């Protein structure tokens, strides 16, 4: 059980986005971005939406960044929550996971 | 909330904590599910005088890039200043 | 030999006498907006949403109607410029009818087209809108009146393309109505080409009438067999389904009119 | 113009080589496979269609685009042996399923609309 | 920088990363075809590319540079150029704060370098170009397949793949595998046409042919 | 933390396992607390801030021994920073609008739609060829909870993405997992993938 | 700014040697942490007792499709086709003709929703309030052919579920 | 210089003993190395410069706290770390031959977008 | 200059074999090369500034559960962009399909004149402003 | 209405029936044909013409921004009544 090669073999959720996105508006490739590291939803939107807001040349609104800073930080929180726990849960501490997701 | 106060203290005993303060459970605390009718603010754009698209069209100020060079006794630079060393929290510099 | 040199944003363009603003913009590829010129049709210089700065002088020129002028620099992405444009576009939609969901000619409309580029993002027009009878002019075109933004592009078109003088306007100011003042059809072998020019949705084809919408259209250049001229064309497909036919243009045949059998 | 950076052969004469060398590498492990796999067909049955692989290409005279092949060859050799392929992969070649198409034209003609 | 809707521009970085540019242009004249800085201040270096190893050991371990990240490595298939296949590779700097992108070209059939030897990180970017664009990086520790399925025949992110491939999968329960079938859809994608015919950003305007 | 923390059997499973030294990180392209919990101060929040991130204060964790428990240190104290700039954006919500006011880009408002012509044109084609964006690229990045998120964004001029590569921190990551898993046993891999913090939507895309 | 996490050296006196030493034999961490355990169990357990009890939405929810009328009864849809060309999945498909009294009707509106990603950009496009993602979420099938829907099913859908629909609109119209 | 420090805090990088004489003997090895590069090639005239700054301020201050301070590279363990690459790469340097005029110029429109 | 040792190839550009693509779909495709003619309903032209390369329209039928179109052709959605009718022949013909190239239809210079409208003698004279 | 084929099925307010020879109704068998009753053309009919003292008249559709966007209907012909292109509604100029 000593492990003296890993070959980590990836590709089984390969699901073709950055082509489908040239076949989408931006506002419709959003909710690609979404759904790739779908345990930070947002900020994965709010990457996209910086690219974007730069290549247009405009600024978003003082509440909006607040606002996208607020849940860019509860959504650290989610991920943190899933890491932490499941992380613990695959090492054998099935507990927190519990007590955190209720959260 | 409706634990017997013997309870509560056997469960604070054991945690070590003033659970009863910081339940995880919500109660009566939180919001109400119909909320007065709001009446959001608008925008600086809306104006009737001095508002011309001309002046505010971020993507008609957007350029070509620069070409700094192309095929077709000065000092060394940095790509940028180099940085600034952090300082340690003094809130709590050591966990 | 006898071209005259111009400036169109500072780059030198060598144009033959009697070249207006705008045909000089071409040849540095810039496309003036426009609503009533028509390189096949006569210059009427009424929607003035061509009005373009020359630089050293204080007021803006049609470029659809002034011929250029030796030394003329023109200045198309100038402060002035796009603000004359702003304004024209903000009469144009003024009195417009919100329509475009109910529109046939939404995504394939210039006023929804040269209003993004060209105009302001918001109205402060606080007033009531006119609204106009509707006209029948036979089966072929159907007519929302309350569109049309009064470019006179029906008019030219019947009486110096097809020889037919039976369209006109009625009425002056705010209340002038394009239209046959009687009941009136109007019949030809080239009526339906009426559609095409006219850049908004007052006159839009009937049988067409909500089937499809532009951006869903696949667009196949075929040609006509009706008669024997080959006229050539666009047939528009959405799922296995011919929508409509639509001209292409061939200078030494068609121009770019079809004939009613042939749409 | 024409002088271009290659592959690995510098002329086809080398690129044959490889080519060669390929083959022998399959043909030894047709027969490790249909026993690993545990497949339905002969061995024969599998050497033939590396040869037929081998023939749809019997066109080219480019050395740089018979490099690609058998590196592409190669790398299909690492899956195949490691087993990282599956059943459904290696079978994937022989189109089981696949009813034949016809190829005639009064065939085609009867079907539908296609040239 | 008052204007609330329009995004406030850098000049000190613009200044910054153009003579960054011409230190790396006058440093190595060998490869270096263009040196562009954009108006929202991001510095592109663009290299012949037999430079790659010699360009990005030279920004990895200069003084003045210091770019130990290789952040991102990828490629844009450009049908009309000769050369279709651009090569980009991004860089991060932490000890300046900066960001570097080089770029370079091949086509189908020629190689290009690999940069393993200067970033281990490029070992499987490197592996997702081939997969997905065809591109062969020479001298590579493992060069194979890493996002498509085994056995799987062409490139997908090239413009000239179809976006629904050539072939599907299903189970036939008589061989009782999961088989590939040439594609069929019961619902054809809708090719929407959105461009407008009407220009909309005049400084990009290309010269007329 | 009562029932990790401290715990000799989780420090037992993640004290000096999958150690990865600064200088193999930062060439094998790793990112956000992988770095960090090797001793690398680099927080992009930090140093390439955006949005509101200099106007919130917070402590960016480090570690010292690079080992999958210092990263676990480096998370949870992350949450607790969360949760001091989550109070601070409570409390400094400035009022206004929320998208920009440039109907050109974002769509209006349905009341305005509904009124006036210039709205409804511009929401008509902003929900049918969308907004148009000027030619060119551009590398964005963020630092995401799993590291620093970036996209290569293309730009043809039209309303369309020509190209659009997202980098992923946990691409980078698994790439290292060999690296990191050496002389080790099955187990400790085990941990190895989840102190990386590993989602295959973005590994994968 | 930054802390350390884990840079903290212990103290060498004998006091603070023996209780470490209580802790590695006496297992006095490890009893704490089995405290934590027993006073989540005299806790009171966050469970539901679905379908009796349902959890918590807001009007804003996004859940299964429905087409709307106007009050007079007429559909609001008028096939203006923006709800087809915004939808990210292109999961709707519309055909349309003109009515027998001349109104521009749909003769097809069908929505895949095993396509659909629910994202509600086609109740954001809908200029007249028509194709809406109403508050139901268990319309689970036996069957995938029960989730494709066409006009029907939409309009008896509205019909279904008009009254909590137009609510939820009431409650939210001014933030939209 | 002072108290040694315990750790670098950074994994994989030790503290070293004596910094002042590693620098000097890095700094006068890249000078040397620089030499045999052709005089008018940026890369001697740059890197000379830099160098040349960095020794003398090694020289200059004694005490290593200050002299980090002033070389505005960290640790003086990650200096030294530094200057080892820049030697590797100045050894490079001379077999690449970068100083020498473009091998190519592009095709005509290779970095023109939008296309 | 380039330094690689080169090496010299006189065919032709052929990639057919290691592109992946069907053989059916190689051979019998007809490719067009073309620059889109402007549509007739609108008067800009900035869609008339590219070529482009589409391929022979195929079948769609109807699906018998809901009426969709469904194909069997997997080009049917392929649309290329190339900057002139050169780049486009030499990517068709390295991918070994059969074109057809239609030459660009520029407008014709033409002459206005404002003042026609209103000639003493000639017929240009419009009776309607 | 719906009404009823002579085959039994129901006829949509789109038309669509079955022919007796199709082979698709088969769908339905031990099923059924989901058919809105209420059909929108009928009930527009009922809704009475609205007499008004202006050659010009607006419509929302009713609820403001709940209803459909602003339009201007003319009423100078009296052959016919105003209708609106969103909600059906009629209207009628009353003779002043
Ligand atoms: C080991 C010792 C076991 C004996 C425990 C007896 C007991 O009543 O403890 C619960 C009782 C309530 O504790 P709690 O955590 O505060 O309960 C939450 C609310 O107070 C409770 O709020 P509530 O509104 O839910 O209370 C009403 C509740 C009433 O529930 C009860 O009456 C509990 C009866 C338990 C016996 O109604 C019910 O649900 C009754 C349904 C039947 C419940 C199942 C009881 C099965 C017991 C085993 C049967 C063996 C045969 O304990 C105490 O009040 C303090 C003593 C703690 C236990 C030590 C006993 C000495
Ligand atoms: C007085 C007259 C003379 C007679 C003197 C007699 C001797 C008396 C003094 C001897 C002290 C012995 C202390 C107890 C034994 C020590 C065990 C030990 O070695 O621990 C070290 C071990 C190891 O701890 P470690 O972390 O230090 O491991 C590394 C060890 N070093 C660093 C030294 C290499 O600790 C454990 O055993 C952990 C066990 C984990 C599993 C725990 C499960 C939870 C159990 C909780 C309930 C326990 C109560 C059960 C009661 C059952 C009731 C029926
Ligand atoms: C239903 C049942 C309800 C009643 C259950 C009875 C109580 C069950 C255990 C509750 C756990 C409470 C945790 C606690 O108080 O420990 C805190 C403390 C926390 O300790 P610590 O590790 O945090 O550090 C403090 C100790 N010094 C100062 C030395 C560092 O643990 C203890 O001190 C308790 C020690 C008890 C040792 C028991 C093991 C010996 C077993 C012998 C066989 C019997
Ligand atoms: S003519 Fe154009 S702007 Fe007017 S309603 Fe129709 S689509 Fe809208
Ligand atoms: S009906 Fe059309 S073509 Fe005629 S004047 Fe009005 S807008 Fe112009
Ligand atoms: S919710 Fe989104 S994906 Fe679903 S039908 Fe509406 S627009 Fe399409
Ligand atoms: S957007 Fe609304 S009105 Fe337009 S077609 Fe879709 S559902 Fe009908
Ligand atoms: S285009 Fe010149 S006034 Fe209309
Ligand atoms: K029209
Ligand atoms: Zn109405």
């Amino acid at each position: 059980e000593m492990v003296r090669k890993c070959d980590p073999h990836i590709g089984l959720l390969h699901r073709g986005t950055e082509k489908l996105i040239e076949y989408k508006t931006y506002l419709q490739a959003l909710p690609y971005f979404d759904r790739l590291d779908y345990v930070s939803m947002m900020c994965n939107e709010q990457a996209y939406s910086l690219a974007v807001e730069k290549l247009l040349n405009i600024r978003p609104p003082p509440r909006a960044q607040w606002i996208r800073v607020l849940f860019g930080e509860i959504t650290r929180l989610l991920n943190h929550i899933m890491a932490v726990t499941t992380h613990a849960l695959d090492i054998g501490a099935m507990t927190p996971f519990f007590w955190m997701f209720e959260e | 909330a409706s634990a017997t106060r013997f309870i509560q203290w056997l469960r604070n005993w054991a945690s070590g904590r003033d659970l009863q303060a910081k339940l995880q459970l919500r109660y009566q605390e939180i919001s109400k599910r119909t909320q007065p009718p709001p009446k959001l603010p608008v925008g600086p754009s809306h104006k009737l005088s001095n508002n011309y698209y001309c002046t505010r069209d971020g993507r008609r100020e957007a350029m070509p890039p620069s070409i700094v060079m192309s095929s077709q006794e000065k000092k060394a630079v940095s790509p940028a200043p180099p940085i600034k060393r952090w300082e340690l929290s003094q809130d709590e510099p050591y966990l | 030999s006898n071209l005259i040199e111009v400036f169109v944003d500072g780059q030198s363009v060598m144009v033959e006498p009697g070249t207006t603003v705008l045909q000089a913009c071409e040849k540095v590829g810039m496309q003036i907006p426009r609503f009533c010129y028509h390189e096949r049709l006569s210059v009427a210089g009424n929607c003035r949403m061509c009005l373009v700065e020359i630089e050293k002088a204080p007021k803006v020129v049609a470029a659809c109607a002034m011929p250029v002028m030796k030394g003329w620099n023109i200045l198309t992405n100038s402060e002035k410029t796009k603000k004359a444009r702003e304004g024209v576009m903000e009469f144009l939609l003024a009195n417009h009818p919100l329509d475009c969901p109910i529109c046939d000619q939404g995504g394939e409309c210039d006023l929804q087209d040269q209003s993004m580029m060209f105009g302001s993002d918001r109205s402060r027009f606080l007033e009531g809108k006119r609204a106009v009878e509707d006209k029948n002019i036979g089966p072929l075109v159907k007519t929302i009146m309350t569109r049309c933004i009064q470019c006179t592009r029906c008019i030219r078109f019947a009486s110096e393309i097809a020889g037919v003088d039976d369209l006109g306007t009625t009425g002056r100011g705010n209340d002038m109505q394009v239209g046959t003042y009687i009941e009136k059809m109007f019949m030809s072998e080239l009526s339906g080409n009426i559609i095409d020019i006219c850049p908004v949705g007052a006159l839009t084809s009937k049988p067409y009438a909500f089937t499809a919408r532009p951006w869903e259209t696949r667009k196949t250049e075929s040609i006509d067999v009706m008669d024997a001229v080959g006229s050539n064309i666009v047939v528009s497909t959405r799922t296995g389904e011919v929508m409509r036919i639509l001209p292409r243009m061939h200078e030494d045949i068609n121009e770019e009119w079809i004939s009613d059998k042939t749409r | 113009s024409t002088s271009v950076k290659p592959i690995f052969s510098r002329d086809m004469n080398e690129a044959k080589r490889r080519v060669r060398e390929l083959y022998r590498a399959w043909y030894r492990e047709v027969p490790n496979t249909v026993h690993l796999f545990q497949l339905d067909i002969s061995v024969k049955q599998g050497r033939d269609k590396v040869r037929e692989m081998f023939k749809k290409n019997a066109h080219i005279t480019d050395p740089r685009v018979v490099d690609l092949l058998v590196i592409k060859g190669k790398m299909e050799l690492e899956e195949t042996i490691k087993v990282w392929k599956q059943r459904t992969h290696v079978m994937r070649f022989f189109h089981e399923t696949e009813a034949p198409r016809p190829k005639d034209f009064l065939s085609k003609f009867y079907v539908g609309h296609d040239p | 920088d008052t204007r609330p809707t329009v995004r406030p521009r850098n000049d000190v970085a613009h200044k910054q990363l153009s003579a960054f540019g011409e230190y790396v242009a006058e440093i190595l004249p060998k490869y270096v075809q263009q040196v562009q800085v954009s108006c929202f201040n991001e510095l592109e270096i663009c290299i012949h590319p037999d430079g790659v190893i010699p360009v990005l050991t030279f920004l990895r371990d200069h003084s003045n540079a210091q770019f130990k990240s290789l952040a991102d490595l990828t490629a844009v298939d450009i049908p009309t150029r000769q050369n279709r296949f651009e090569i980009v590779y991004n860089l991060l700097s932490l000890r300046f704060n900066s960001r570097i992108r080089v770029k370079t070209y091949t086509d189908e059939l020629t190689p290009i370098e690999s940069s393993v030897p200067v970033y281990k990180a490029a070992n499987w970017y490197e592996r997702e170009i081939w997969d997905m664009f065809g591109v062969f990086f020479a001298n590579h520790p493992d060069l194979r397949r890493i996002l498509t399925d085994y056995g799987f025949e062409g490139h997908p992110f090239r413009k000239d793949f179809p976006l629904s491939g050539y072939v599907e999968l299903r189970y036939d329960d008589e061989v009782k595998r999961v088989v590939a079938e040439p594609v069929e859809l019961a619902q054809e994608f809708r090719k929407f046409d959105l461009n407008s015919p009407w220009e909309a950003f005049p400084a990009y305007r290309q010269p007329p042919e | 933390e009562e029932m990790l923390t401290n715990n000799r059997i989780w420090r037992n499973r993640t004290v000096d396992i999958g150690i990865v030294t600064a200088e193999d990180a930062l060439n094998y392209g790793f990112s956000g607390v992988m770095l960090r919990g090797s001793g690398i101060q680099w927080d992009l929040r930090k140093t390439q801030p955006y949005d509101v991130y200099d106007q919130v204060e917070f402590d960016v964790p480090i570690g010292s021994r690079g080992d999958c428990y210092d990263r676990y240190l480096c998370r949870v104290e992350e949450m607790r920073q969360s949760i001091r700039i989550i109070s601070q954006c409570l409390n400094k919500m400035p009022p206004g609008e929320i998208k920009v006011d440039d109907a050109k880009v974002s769509p209006p408002k349905r009341a305005e739609m509904k009124t006036s012509m210039e709205s409804l044109i511009h929401h008509f084609k902003l929900y049918t060829e969308g907004y148009q964006v000027p030619p060119g690229a551009t590398y964005t990045a963020i630092e995401a909870p799993k590291g620093e998120f970036g996209v290569y964004l293309v730009s043809d001029g039209s309303s369309r993405p020509y190209r659009c590569k997202i980098k992923a921190p946990g691409f980078a990551h698994l790439a290292g997992l060999d690296k990191m898993s050496k002389g080790h046993m099955l187990a400790d891999v085990v941990a190895i993938i989840g102190t990386q913090d590993i989602v295959f939507g973005e590994v994968d895309r | 700014t930054y802390k350390y996490v884990n840079l903290r050296e212990p103290s060498m006196d004998m006091k603070s040697v023996t209780d470490r030493a209580a802790q590695t034999l006496l297992w006095t961490e490890l009893i704490r942490g089995l405290g934590m355990t027993l006073s989540y169990l005299f806790r009171e357990p966050a469970t539901i007792n679905y379908p009796f009890e349902k959890g918590p939405l807001s009007p804003r929810f996004r859940g299964e499709h429905a087409l709307r009328r106007y009050p007079s009864g007429e559909e609001r849809c008028i096939a203006c086709k923006l709800c087809e060309a915004v939808c990210p999945a292109q999961a709707i498909t519309i055909e349309a003709e003109p009515r027998a009294d001349g109104s521009r009707r749909t003769t097809r509106y069908d929505i895949d929703m095993t396509k659909c990603i629910y994202c509600g950009f086609c109740q954001e496009a809908c200029p007249v309030d028509a194709i809406v993602e109403g508050p139901n979420f268990e319309f689970s099938t036996e069957t995938h052919e029960e989730l494709l829907y066409n006009k029907e099913k939409l309009l008896n859908n509205g019909d279904k579920w008009e009254a909590e629909i137009a609510a939820n609109i009431q409650a939210d119209y001014l933030y939209r | 210089a002072g108290l040694l420090k315990k750790t670098t805090g950074l994994v994989g990088l030790a503290v070293c003993e004596t910094p002042h004489e590693r620098l000097k003997i890095l700094y006068t090895k890249i000078l040397d190395v620089l030499g045999h590069i052709p005089k008018n090639a940026a890369y001697r005239k740059y890197t000379e410069q830099i160098t040349n700054e960095k020794l003398s301020m090694v020289k200059a201050e004694p005490d290593v706290k200050k002299l980090e301070e002033r070389l505005q590279g960290g640790q003086i363990e990650e200096v030294i770390l530094q200057a080892e690459n820049e030697l590797s790469l100045a050894r490079k340097m001379i077999q690449w031959k970068p100083w020498e005029p473009l091998v190519e110029e592009p095709p005509a429109s290779q970095w023109k977008w939008p296309i | 200059t380039r330094d690689t040792q080169l090496i010299t190839v006189d065919e032709k550009l052929d990639i057919t074999t290691i592109t992946g693509v069907p053989e059916e779909h190689i051979k019998t495709r007809k490719a067009r090369i073309f620059v889109p003619a402007r549509n007739n309903m609108q008067s800009g032209v900035n869609n008339t500034k590219k070529w482009k390369m589409e391929f022979d329209t195929r079948e769609r039928w109807e699906n018998p559960l809901m009426g969709w179109a469904s194909t069997a052709d997997p080009l049917s959605n392929l649309v290329l962009t190339f900057s002139t009718k050169e780049d486009a022949v030499a990517f068709a013909e390295k991918n070994g399909w059969s074109y057809d190239v239609e030459e660009r239809k520029v407008p014709k210079p033409k002459s206005k004149s404002y003042g026609a409208n209103f000639s003493w003698n000639k017929r240009t004279r419009v009776s309607t402003k | 209405g719906v009404r009823t084929s002579p085959t039994g099925e129901k006829v949509t307010h789109t038309g669509q029936v079955y022919d007796d020879g199709d082979y698709r109704k088969v769908r339905f068998v031990g099923r059924q044909k989901e058919v809105n009753e209420n059909f929108a053309i009928d009930l527009i009919a009922e809704q009475p013409v609205s007499q008004v003292g202006s050659r010009v008249i607006s419509c929302d559709g009713g609820g403001g921004a709940l209803g459909h966007p602003r339009v201007y209907i003319n009423l100078d012909k009296e052959t016919k009544t105003g209708t609106c292109g969103y909600c059906g509604l009629q209207f009628r100029q009353q003779h002043h």
